[PDB]
DNA sequence: AGAGCGGGGAGCCAGCAGGGAGCTGG
RNA sequence: GAGGGAACCCACU
DNA sequence: CCAGCTCCCTGCTGGCTCCGAGTGGGTTCTGCCGCTCT
């Protein structure tokens, strides 16, 4: 589970994690001025090696607007029954291991995406 | 294997270069671990390089300072079986690279308490491959494990030879490396037996390793082989590069030619390069010196 | 032939333009404007001085240069101790020749038929396109060059650096030469990653974040929502927070100033000067093409942001390294931006030249003659003589 | 080798224009200026860059492209030379105005249709009657220039043999077509 | 000589006539071809969803790339061995090729059958453009015609996307040319410095200009190498 | 582990076997091809518990022509090795009175070590071999030709036959891992005999720098 | 400089001329040395 | 007034700043 | 019966 | 005792030299403009 910047609400800065002793727990501190705040998660870090996996929350619809992208009616969309969709792979630098096809449906105000 | 071959490989035999573009084994092996491909493959991952990174899926920090309490809470059954910083690091292994380096999780732990003497305690349970690791008692503990945990991930060494980044096992179809035997009806037969090629240099622990011959691995790199067997053997293995450089297009040079370049460049008792460096330093008078090159500074230096 | 059209319809004015105005004081004040250009057609002096329209063919044989004079407008206020403006209006000021292309807009072969030519001995199926410089046909080869004001990221092999974002920043509208910013990323080869910027005139490398709060962005918070557009990505949150920890212990903008100015060319003895110091290196010579105006921060700031996003979408292998190769990425000089530069350069030494004469007789004299303070052989010889050559820049620096 | 070149023969390097009409076509086109914008707009918008230069963000980037097409075919405010590049995936709209851009005419494609027709041809075999020139042909929204960088979003077909097509046409997306 | 004033007699040409195949031929070259690119299609399909094995020491790109060039360079050899099936004895390629005086079978494959696929730096067509090699293909096209495989004779002529790819596998071959002269030549005159003084000595070692010995005999054997012939040892390799 | 470790000491003595072989030193053989099951019969299987102790390892052999000429070989039980370690090692070769030892290290020594070694090298002869390279046995290496030390009658004779002078011959360094494998100092001579692919067979000479 | 220390002269005077003679000497001998500007023709272009 | 004259990469070698035994010194 | 150099460009194999 | 303490090991990094052979042909340039003195 990722982490994201927390900010304190007076001075816009970066919040730091620290532990107080004596409740003994978690606290996410300013230190450009002397806020403190309890945090909501004890997660402080994770380091993702072989979660990569995930592509389709980078995929936006407007791919069913290019002209230079494949189209298929094979492959009807699931959200919404439409044939057409066009289809490309992967545009990371994680490809170098998938030749996986995603697909996007072309009609539009659906803009549903999938994977086969 | 991309080795390199042609002008460029020429190139970094005659100028005697300590990197190699790709440096490379040709690792043989000994008995039933040559013929049999698990054997071989047990040599293979006892010389791929294996940091912790290869075999992590994840690393997570959290703050626990009730480890009777875990907040993970998917933990909790063997880390109360087992009950102290409040800072943890769980460290989530991938289960096939978990399998195919043949590893047990007893191992890892056992190489980060030797790795770091004690200073941090690590518990560890799988059926999810999960370690937990804490440190036994103002550059916060927080940043200190940080610290620890990039070094775990990156220079850290599992199994393996540290300089050997990838091993390729294959098995010969050709009998320039193959295994040539005498039978006993006198006949030269070829045997097909696997072999090792590797990315990097690291040939002395090779050649002390576990069912690896140490009578024909050798390497491509010139340097490395004259540091490890000599100044005869780095002439020979000279000769033997050059002489695959040349051959690889089917040309045929006369191996005089090569034998006096090679003596030409083993003849002083070091690898002199075919470059002002080796070529200048000779006994040489100074005007073939500045005849080559640096003509300005070899004449003021005579 | 478009590209000599547009240097010359379009871009000598603009240079003239751009040109700042002489202020000379003793004291007397003297005002030096050039207002409006004026090209004639090719013609040729001889010894007797009667002005004739030059063919190409007399150039070509008499070994002469088919060139036509420039003028230019000139207005001189003097400003007196109690005393009004005084308005001097030269018209038509020779300032040099400039060489014409043939068969362009402003030679004496264009709208001209097949005929014509051929009375002119002329060949029609000359395509023009070239030069006649001392009775030698030159022509312009164009250059090719990497395209300005697009951000470009590279990862330089065998570098401490292991992505770098690019920008050889260019003021469009007006020729001027390009200041390249570098925001980069260290290798890995450090607890983290951090986001670096090098800058035009700053010997040494300064964090990025400190630059943000240069500019006047002192919130995190303000400063990661020029970086980062949609909060709801962790791992840019992740390549952004070392830089944030190498940069916290500014905090304020002055303080920021200060360490950018640490490092210039000269470092100010003064603080107020180095801080003036990096006001002027941070709006007028960092990216100049979003903005060289004062309160135009936050252009720049959104530009330096995007910059730094682009750098870290190719750290996360989000978007595709950007080629060198690529020949959407160049742009190719013709004779006018060619003609152009060089137009620029000389038009700095003649006015370098006009105010250095000014200024000898003003400061023991009392006043100058303009025409006597114009030396046409600055923008005349250095034009002949670079493309004569080809060596293209000054003579002096030839190598 | 590979360092001297020589152009094609229909390529066309540009000459350079002011990007001042299209900015002033794009404030008054539902473009709005980075300075009156809250960050948080970003996001899910597209940035309009003109020579490179960050101008502001729109919401609807296809309806803008259409139009800005639209203005260069017929030769108004936008000229036949700039460029004008949507990088769909990165969110981008790239207008190019500078001098040095190497671009060449295309034929364009609508509905696997070329604008073409035998009109235009008729027109063109009397150039010495009719006054009709390869500019009318411009102006008639029938070619237009595309440079490197837009044409690495245009689709082309290489003959009006790929517009007719059947079975697995490969494309019905055809923007342009070769001369 | 001889053989010169013979050729007045027999004579020798190439012709237009030389490079034309059979109709027979075109069809097996053309049904090659097909079939060729059809399995191309059904590996692209293969790796499209998901169903491409990775072979041991390379990554899904690497074994793509691999079989798909496997599959090319064998339509390449079976169009060309065909080919060279349909030429007569009469053919004026065949009659250069098969004395060894100019040209391979490769030349006349790629006259007659087909030019091949287009390589730059050892790989395909690279995706210049965003995921194209040209802009008269659609995005993440991996099949042959797309990523640089003249399907073409050089009798039929290439199409313009193949003329294209072609010229761009020739400029890779006049680079390495304009690029490999200056190498060599620094590479020969280091060599030649570094041994330009040893020589056979009246001792019959070998020395340098220190007097040092370098060899105590000529290639270990004392003898010179414009002399010395191609053996076989006849009691090596025989059983006992 | 000890098995490993075992394994190690097992394969070290093997090559020190082999190695003092080479150097006409009397080793039977029974100890050359000391297999692995004798190993740890003779010394022991578990060297943490110090069954097998690397001090009751150490080897004491005699030249062949000359019995009072005697070589140790010694397996210091630290990892580096300092001053002491080499005062230690050199009073035990004062109070058998030998002259030539070999100090089989693990990790190395320290720079002040080598140093002591160099300035006490006139009196009694002692030479480093780290573990991981006495590990194999590099003389039999493919690469590695058959290596000779030449007498002093044999160098003489060898000069006077190519009227040739010390510095005149090829050289090889005294820091060479066969030069190291052979014990040999400055001025020996080497007879190096390699196959030839032109000859059959072909005699090198290498002085030693 | 044999004019400068014939009659009285400055010692900074000497230092520079001094400076001078060393790099007209040194540029004599090689003029690519970097760190110091390259002894030029009055045209512009470098002496060999 | 007018004339001649003063005035790009790729690979080495060396040199510096940080290590860490360690003899001399309580 | 023989009185310039240098730089740069183009080309040839 | 144990803290003090010198002297050879490693490593970054700026200086520094090198980058095919041989041919034609061309052009432009060196060698430059203020004077101080009669
Ligand atoms: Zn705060
Ligand atoms: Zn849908």
């Amino acid at each position: 589970g990722f982490v994201g910047i927390r900010f304190c609400q007076e001075c816009n800065n970066m919040l730091y994690p620290k532990e107080d002793k004596e409740n003994r727990i978690l606290l996410y501190a300013c230190r450009n001025c002397d806020y403190q705040q309890e945090a909501d998660n004890s997660c402080i870090y994770v380091n993702k090696i072989t979660h990569e996996v995930d592509e389709l929350t980078q995929i936006i619809a407007d791919v069913s607007q290019d002209p230079t992208l494949p189209r298929t009616e094979d492959h009807p969309c699931q959200k919404c029954g439409h044939k057409e969709a066009v289809f490309f792979q992967s545009h990371s630098a994680r490809a170098e291991d998938a030749m996986r096809l995603y697909y996007v449906c072309t009609a539009p105000h659906c803009g549903h995406r999938w994977t086969e | 294997k991309n080795v390199t071959l042609g002008v460029p490989r020429l190139k970094e035999l005659i100028n005697i270069s300590k990197k190699p573009k790709t440096p490379s084994l040709t690792v043989f092996l000994l008995g039933q671990s040559a013929r049999d491909a698990e054997r071989a493959k047990d040599i293979l991952c006892r010389l791929e390089h294996t940091t912790l990174r290869k075999v992590t899926a994840n690393t997570a920090i959290y703050y626990d300072p009730n480890p009777q309490s875990t907040v993970v809470a998917e933990d909790q059954e063997w880390v109360n079986v087992y009950y102290i910083s409040p800072w943890l690091l769980r460290v989530e292994l991938d289960r096939k690279h978990m399998t195919d380096r043949k590893l047990t999780m007893e191992q890892i732990a056992e190489k980060i308490n030797a790795g770091f003497g004690d200073d941090l305690n690590c518990i560890f349970n799988d059926d999810k491959l999960v370690l937990r690791i804490r440190i036994m008692n103002k550059m916060d503990d927080d940043v200190f494990l940080r610290c620890i945990e990039s070094n775990m991930l990156t220079d850290m060494t599992l199994q393996g030879i540290e300089q050997i980044s990838k091993v390729y096992m294959h098995l010969p179809q050709t009998d320039n490396k193959k295994k040539i035997i005498i039978t006993e009806d006198g006949e030269f037969k070829a045997l097909q037996e696997w072999i090792l090629e590797t990315d990097g240099v690291s040939l002395m622990r090779v050649l002390s390793e576990k069912d690896v011959d140490p009578v024909r691995t050798t390497s491509n790199d010139i340097v490395e082989i004259f540091t490890v067997l000599g100044i005869e053997a780095v002439r020979k293995a000279l000769e033997r590069e050059l002489y695959h450089v040349i051959s690889f297009d089917g040309s045929y040079v006369n191996y005089r030619h090569l034998a006096l370049l090679c003596d030409t460049m083993t003849c002083r008792g070091h690898l002199m390069a075919i470059t002002r460096h080796g070529v200048n330093r000779q006994d040489t008078g100074p005007l073939m010196k500045c005849s080559f090159e640096e003509t300005v500074d070899v004449l003021m230096e005579a | 032939l478009d590209s000599f059209d547009e240097f010359i319809q379009m871009s000598v004015q603009r240079i003239v333009e751009d040109a700042p105005p002489i202020d000379l004081q003793a004291p007397p004040r003297y005002l030096l404007k050039f207002e409006q250009i004026y090209l004639s057609k090719p013609t040729h002096w001889e010894r007797d001085g009667a002005p004739s329209p030059m063919m190409p063919n007399e150039a070509r044989l008499r070994n002469l240069t088919y060139s036509a004079p420039l003028y230019v407008d000139i207005t001189k206020t003097v400003i007196k101790e109690g005393e009004e403006q005084l308005q001097t209006q030269h018209q038509k000021t020779f300032i040099g020749k400039i060489p014409i292309m043939l068969r362009s807009t402003y030679c004496l072969l264009n709208g001209l038929t097949d005929r014509d030519l051929c009375e002119l001995n002329e060949c029609p199926l000359d395509p023009g396109g070239y030069f006649i410089i001392n009775g030698s046909e030159k022509v312009l080869i164009a250059q090719e060059k990497m395209a300005t004001n697009t951000v470009y990221v590279f990862a330089k092999k065998d570098s401490k650096y292991a992505y770098t974002g690019e920008c050889r920043s260019c003021l469009e509208n007006s020729s001027r030469p390009t200041s390249t910013i570098w925001v980069s990323m260290l290798a890995r080869g450090a607890i983290g990653q951090r986001i670096v910027a090098t800058l035009p005139y700053i010997k040494q490398e300064v964090p990025i974040i400190i630059v943000f709060r240069a500019l006047g962005f002192v919130s995190d918070r303000d400063i990661l929502e020029h970086i980062i557009y949609d909060f709801e990505d962790p791992e840019m949150m992740e390549m952004v927070k070392p830089s944030l920890d190498e940069a916290f212990v500014i905090q304020e903008q002055n303080v920021a100033l200060n360490f950018i100015g640490s490092r210039g060319a000269k470092p100010g003895v003064t603080k107020e000067k180095r801080i003036k110091y990096a006001k002027e290196v941070l709006q007028k010579e960092m990216l100049p093409h979003v903005g060289v105006s004062d309160f135009c921060e936050t252009k720049k700031a959104y530009f330096l942001g995007y910059m730094v996003h682009r750098l870290l979408l190719a750290a996360l292998g989000r978007r595709e390294l950007d080629d060198r190769d690529h020949y959407g990425n160049k742009r190719l000089d013709l004779a006018g931006p060619l003609l152009a530069f060089l137009f620029r350069g000389m038009f700095k030494n003649l006015l370098k030249e006009v105010r250095i004469y000014a200024q000898k007789f003003i400061d023991r004299g009392k006043d100058f003659n303009l025409e006597l303070a114009i030396k046409t052989r600055i923008i005349s010889d250095g034009l002949k003589y670079s493309l004569a050559t080809g060596n293209w820049g000054d003579q002096k620096k030839a190598h | 080798v590979g360092l001297v070149k020589n152009l094609a023969l229909m390529a066309y390097i540009s000459v350079g224009s002011q990007p001042s009409p299209i900015l002033e076509f794009l404030e008054e086109w539902s473009m709005e200026n980075l300075e009156e914008i809250s960050p948080a707009a970003i996001a899910d918008a597209t940035k309009i860059f003109v020579n490179g230069c960050w101008v502001g963000i729109h919401k609807d980037p296809e309806q803008l492209m259409n139009t800005l097409r639209k203005l260069r075919r017929q030769m108004d405010i936008i000229v036949s030379e700039v460029s004008m590049i949507r990088d769909i995936r990165e969110r981008e709209i790239r207008i190019y105005t500078d001098a040095g851009r190497i671009c060449r005419p295309l034929l364009i494609v609508e509905k696997q249709k070329l604008l073409l027709k035998k009109r235009h041809i008729d027109q063109l075999k009397e150039r010495e009657y009719n006054n009709y020139s390869w500019q009318d042909l411009v102006a008639s929204g029938v070619v237009e220039y595309i440079d490197t960088l837009e044409e690495e979003t245009v689709m082309l077909a290489m003959t009006p043999d790929d517009l007719q097509e059947k079975e697995v046409a490969y494309c019905s997306t055809y923007t342009h077509c070769e001369i | 000589t001889v053989i010169n004033n013979w050729l007045l007699i027999e004579g020798h040409t190439i012709g237009i006539g030389d490079s034309i195949a059979d109709s027979k031929t075109y069809q097996d070259i053309q049904n090659t071809i097909k079939k060729a690119k059809q399995d191309v299609i059904e590996v692209i399909e293969k790796a499209h969803n998901n169903e491409l094995e990775p072979t041991p020491g390379n990554t899904l790109r690497q074994t793509f790339e691999n079989q798909v060039n496997r599959i090319l360079n064998d339509a390449r050899d079976k169009t060309g061995s065909s080919a060279q099936k349909s030429l007569s004895e009469y053919n004026n390629f065949k009659s250069m090729v098969v004395s060894g005086a100019k040209g391979s079978k490769i030349n006349i494959s790629q006259v007659i059958a087909v030019v091949g696929q287009q390589n730059v730096e050892g790989k395909r067509i690279p995706f210049g453009f965003k995921h194209r090699t040209l802009p008269h293909f659609i995005k993440d096209d991996y099949g042959p015609e797309s990523r640089g495989f003249v399907e073409n004779s050089y009798l039929a002529g290439l199409t313009p996307t193949e003329f294209f790819f072609h010229a761009m596998g020739g400029r890779e071959g006049l680079i390495d040319t304009a690029v490999k002269t200056a190498e060599t030549g620094y590479i020969q005159r280091r060599l030649i410095k570094s041994m330009e003084s040893v020589m056979v000595k009246y001792d019959a070692t070998v020395r340098n200009s220190i007097n040092q010995v370098v060899q105590l005999r000529y290639g270990e054997d004392g003898l010179a190498g414009e002399s010395v012939e191609f053996q076989n040892l006849a009691t090596l390799k025989p059983s006992n | 582990d000890d098995e490993e470790e075992t394994y190690r000491l097992w394969k070290i003595r093997k090559t020190i076997m082999q190695l003092c072989h080479d150097r006409g030193y009397l080793v039977t053989q029974d100890e050359l091809d000391q297999t692995l099951e004798e190993f740890k019969a003779q010394f022991g299987d578990k060297p943490s518990e110090g069954r097998p102790r690397r001090t009751d390892l150490t080897v004491l052999v005699a030249h062949n022509d000359d019995p009072t000429d005697q070589m140790f070989v010694f397996f210091p039980e630290e990892p580096k090795v300092g001053i002491k370690t080499i005062k230690v090692y050199c009073q035990r070769m004062q109070e058998e009175n030998i002259t030539r030892a070999l100090i089989v290290v693990q990790q190395g020594m320290t720079p002040s070590a080598k140093q002591s070694l160099v300035d006490m090298a006139p009196k009694y002869i002692l030479e480093q071999f780290l573990q991981q390279e006495l590990l194999i046995n590099i003389t039999e290496h493919e690469l590695v030709p058959e290596h000779v030390v030449m007498t002093k009658e044999e160098v003489t004779e060898l000069l006077a036959r190519y009227k040739l002078r010390e510095n005149q011959l090829p050289r090889i360094q005294a820091g060479d891992p066969v030069a190291r494998y052979f014990g040999i100092k400055r001025g020996q001579v080497v007879k190096i005999i390699r196959p030839s692919e032109t000859a059959g067979r072909y005699i090198t000479y290498r002085l030693v720098q | 400089l044999r004019r400068n220390e014939q009659n009285g002269a400055a010692a900074h005077v000497i230092a520079e001329d001094v400076k001078l003679l060393q790099f007209h000497v040194a540029t004599m001998v090689d003029n690519e040395l970097p760190g110091l500007p390259r002894a030029m023709q009055k045209s512009g272009r470098p002496l060999k």
